[PDB]
């Protein structure tokens, strides 16, 4: 199951 | 940047027996970055159709590809992989040898 | 045994060539489960384990979702790393990410992993503790300071510990028959001459999943780490991999060399020789 990512 | 130059494997999915169906496989790894060109040849000419994997990296950030096609050996046809990457000045050339 | 689940994220600039392509591959243990590809022409033929189709199309839809969102935030990270370097509009870049949980043969947590790489150098991590980070340069605190802020910690450790977990628990139950079978390695020695004086001695490995291995030789019981080549350990095609290990020996003195292999499916680890 894929995971939400956050900008760097 | 960084650059890695890839490994180069040539080889066979089953143990090879002339005149039998299988797979030849070139696996290219260790790369960095991902842009790769390789081609199966058969007698010194490019096979068409030939698949590949989904682009994926080892822990240590480097990629790997898998280049495959269905071939039937013989005594006498010849294989090889030829790959380009930014970090080879000329296309490498590795023979499929049954023994490697 | 023990189990992973991991994603191993690539995007990688173009100027020029459109926007960054974004690629995702999950994958539990050494099987792929899914791929999602910005340049994939139809989205709806992406490959998808079995074990996976099971789940019906909200999951897919639920997964699709986060994918297509992953792509717009990593094309962002591209746009803010080439800032944070300096770099010209000209290049291009590649940002890896890798996430995930590892699991012991219980199900526990063991750890959770969520790191990234820019131009093949380590970034940022997520540390051990699921709540703190290391950044590889000046370049990755401004990204740290911008994490701390946001809390974004707490989200991965969410993840980590609760989505990831859970759903590697319910893959390995429903793929049981294949991502919790473990199969030994097929083995056997050759002999290459190399000259009247010495020959090669080659201990193959065919067919073993999972690929992790250990294939030695030892000459009269002390390893030959230095003499021996080792090749990378190579997919064969069909969920299976393989590997060899190679000493050069004196003519006459093959027997005082073993090669020894351990693997997850060998009820007891090998000693072969040749002949």
């Amino acid at each position: 199951f894929a995971k939400k990512k956050y900008c760097l | 940047m960084i650059q890695r130059t890839p490994k180069i494997q040539v080889y066979s999915r089953h143990p090879a027996e002339n005149g039998k169906s299988n797979f030849l496989n070139c696996y290219v790894s260790g790369f960095h970055p991902s842009d790769i060109e390789v081609d199966l040849l058969k007698n010194g000419e490019r096979i068409e159709k030939v698949e590949h994997s989904d682009l994926s990296f080892s822990k240590d950030w480097s990629f790997y590809l898998l280049y495959y096609t269905e071939f039937t050996p013989t005594e006498k046809d010849e294989y090889a992989c030829r790959v380009n990457h930014v970090t080879l000045s000329q296309p490498k050339i590795v023979k499929w040898d049954r023994d490697m | 045994g023990s189990h992973s689940m991991r994603y191993f994220d690539t995007a990688m600039s173009r100027p020029g060539r459109g926007e960054p392509r974004f690629i995702s591959v999950g994958y539990v243990d050494d099987t792929q489960f899914v791929r999602f590809d910005s340049d994939a022409a139809s989205p709806r033929e992406e490959p998808r384990a079995p074990w996976i189709e099971q789940e019906g199309p909200e999951y897919w839809d639920r997964n699709t979702q986060i994918f297509k969102t992953n792509t717009q935030t990593d094309r962002c990270s591209l746009r803010n790393l080439r800032g944070y370097y300096n770099q010209s509009e000209a290049g291009s870049h590649t940002l890896q990410s890798m996430y995930g949980c590892d699991v012991g043969p219980d199900g526990r947590l063991l750890r959770g992993h969520n790191q990234y790489a820019y131009d093949g150098k380590d970034y940022i991590a997520l540390n051990e503790d699921l709540r703190s980070w290391t950044a590889a340069d000046t370049a990755a605190q401004i990204t740290q300071r911008k994490w701390e802020a946001a809390r974004v910690a707490e989200q991965d450790r969410a993840y980590l510990e609760g989505t990831c977990v859970e759903w590697l628990r319910r893959y390995l139950e429903n793929g049981k028959d294949t991502l919790e079978r473990a199969d030994p390695p097929k083995t056997h020695v050759t002999h290459h001459p190399i000259s009247d004086h010495e020959a090669t001695l080659r201990c193959w490995a065919l067919g073993f999943y999972p690929a992790e291995i250990t294939l030695t030789w030892q000459r009269d019981g002390e390893d030959q780490t230095q003499d021996t080549e080792l090749v990378e350990t190579r997919p064969a095609g069909d969920r299976t991999f393989q590997k060899w290990a190679a000493v050069v020996v004196p003519s006459g003195e093959e027997q005082r060399y073993t090669c020894h292999v351990q693997h997850e499916g060998l009820p007891k680890p090998l000693t072969l020789r040749w002949e």
